[PDB]
């Protein structure tokens, strides 16, 4: 998954 | 205490033992008070670190799952241990989701805080949709949605378009579009939006937060390069 | 289960990172009584290694954050100490598969100092947060075990074998960090190496082997910096 | 710590 929610920060 | 509880819980993150971590929080929520806004991090980074290594195991398991077709023995072992998984990562998100609606989203007396907690309602129940079975799913998907909405209704009305609050909200409701809904125009639409309209309002930017808002642009840009291929 | 239902769970758990899972399922692969294949004690290694250090890495932490602190002093003690409860019940668990069933049932020179020199190393382990009158036991524990381990493994194993060569890393490392004599360290870590590049032309465990080389020569270079 | 054991290799 290379998708990105907020929990990457 | 309650400081006892918070000087300990950043003592577990510290550790990195965010079971631990999330226990403090938690028994500092059912206390009943509105949360400082160091409090509310400590828990929102708390059961983000526990219900993610659930969300990477399930992820791990659900592909080998999918990977050992032909395989009955293996498939059947994985399937079990993602249900196994599953179990753990329900409970966490019903006891998340548990202490929105009893304390945290009655509680809020602001509107950043009522947007934060709306939105980490449309997270955990979209945690819940990743992993629901067929006739709960639709039920859980539109609790997630109706969450994201409400949230998104008071971030566009009370925030400026460079909050990293309404900054990340746009981008977890755009992920429930592309990834639950299964939506990628709407999904595009919404990324793009938020990014061009914190572009158009680049005045309203702290010393404080504008690093974390160009940090949800990039992410939000991200996702549109990637779900534009 | 099926002891080979067992191993494949622990894989599964291995690949999930569910350490707890995988090392459940390996101390019930050992506790059914039989000699673990290579695989199967690979998997027993691996899932408390991970078990374990997840616990000594935190409990570096909160040890620092005791030092550079009275309030807060107090409360890193206690959360220190439930971490070392933790450790100790999670080394003593492997102490005692190796003293009930591993250890006597090792059959070959290389089982036998694979789980010897795993004596050595949760032994270490507990020696790391020992204090008091306990400690000089535990400390003396260890090296007894790694030493046995280091005889064997001189005697049977080549200086290239890569158990051999973990064994003496391992060594080394005891000597350096419980035992605070750093020159024995260099010695044993520099005479592994010396002899395991003096043979690199009869190597079967390539990279296994040169890889705890590398281990070997790094920690050359820091302790004699 | 920058010493390393085995255990930084499994």
């Amino acid at each position: 998954r290379r998708t990105n929610s907020d929990s990457a920060l | 205490d309650k400081n006892e509880l918070v000087q300990k819980a950043k003592l577990a993150e510290q550790a990195e033992r965010y079971d631990d971590m999330a226990a403090c929080m938690k028994s500092v929520t059912e206390q009943g008070a509105e949360l400082s806004n160091e409090e509310r991090n400590l828990l929102s980074v708390a059961y983000k670190n526990v219900v993610g290594a659930r969300r990477s195991s399930w992820r791990v398991v659900s592909s080998i799952e999918q990977k050992t077709e032909g395989a009955e023995k293996k498939q059947q072992m994985a399937r079990e241990y993602r249900e196994k998984i599953e179990t753990e990562l329900r409970d966490i998100c019903n006891d998340v989701l548990s202490l929105l609606e009893k304390f945290l989203i009655p509680n809020a007396s602001q509107a950043e805080s009522k947007v934060f907690y709306l939105k980490m309602k449309g997270d955990y129940y979209r945690y819940l949709a990743e992993v629901a079975a067929g006739d709960d799913k639709k039920g859980i998907v539109d609790q997630s949605q109706q969450a994201y909405q409400e949230a998104f209704e008071i971030s566009k009305k009370e925030m400026q378009p460079t909050h990293p609050i309404r900054l990340g909200l746009a981008l977890n409701f755009s992920v429930f579009y592309y990834e639950i809904l299964n939506s990628p125009e709407k999904a595009c639409s919404l990324a793009k939006t938020a990014f061009d309209e914190a572009i158009a309002e680049l005045d309203t930017l702290s010393e404080e937060s504008y690093k974390d808002s160009t940090l949800i642009m990039q992410l939000l840009r991200d996702n549109l390069t990637l779900w534009t291929s």
